[PDB]
């Protein structure tokens, strides 16, 4: 999570010079941050798209759209990598009603 | 093999295997432009002490 946590914080700081170039957020500005444990190490790149989905989200300040969630690897250029126990995954993820 | 990647025998409990080793830049070398710090690796796959 050390490296998943500091390629997002880089490709963040990449994405952001690479779209937005005025702005200057993830470049320059203190973030303190904080991920909830429970999951099992294997997985937890899969939780990193979602770390940047956060950043970013802070980034510019605006709403994450409702009732999604996202999971996935990335590899300090946005690609995403496969992760396993998807079966478990998706009907824990129903029970809350989470549609996207 | 694009760079980082290559074919490896391996001589596996029965038989051979031509595994191809894989390696790749983990998190940016740019940590700082000054900084010193060594590239520490994270080795995977079933690492031992020795």
């Amino acid at each position: 999570m050390k490296e998943s946590a500091r390629i997002a914080y880089t490709f963040a700081r990449a994405f952001l010079m690479q779209h937005a170039p005025a702005n200057d957020y993830l470049v320059t500005s203190h973030i303190h941050l904080h991920v909830p444990e429970g999951a099992t190490p294997k997985d937890g790149p899969s939780a990193g798209c979602t770390i940047v989905t956060a950043l970013l989200s802070l980034a510019m300040g605006r709403p994450v759209r409702q009732n999604l969630a996202m999971t996935g690897e990335v590899s300090l250029t946005g690609k995403i990598l496969p992760v396993g126990g998807i079966k478990e995954k998706t009907i824990a993820a129903k029970r809350a009603g989470v549609t996207c | 093999t694009p760079p980082g990647v290559v074919m490896g025998l391996a001589w596996t409990a029965m038989g051979g295997s031509t595994l191809f080793v894989e390696t790749s830049l983990r998190r940016p070398q740019d940590k700082d432009a000054k900084g010193d710090k060594d590239g520490s690796l994270e080795v995977t796959g079933q690492l031992g002490e020795v």
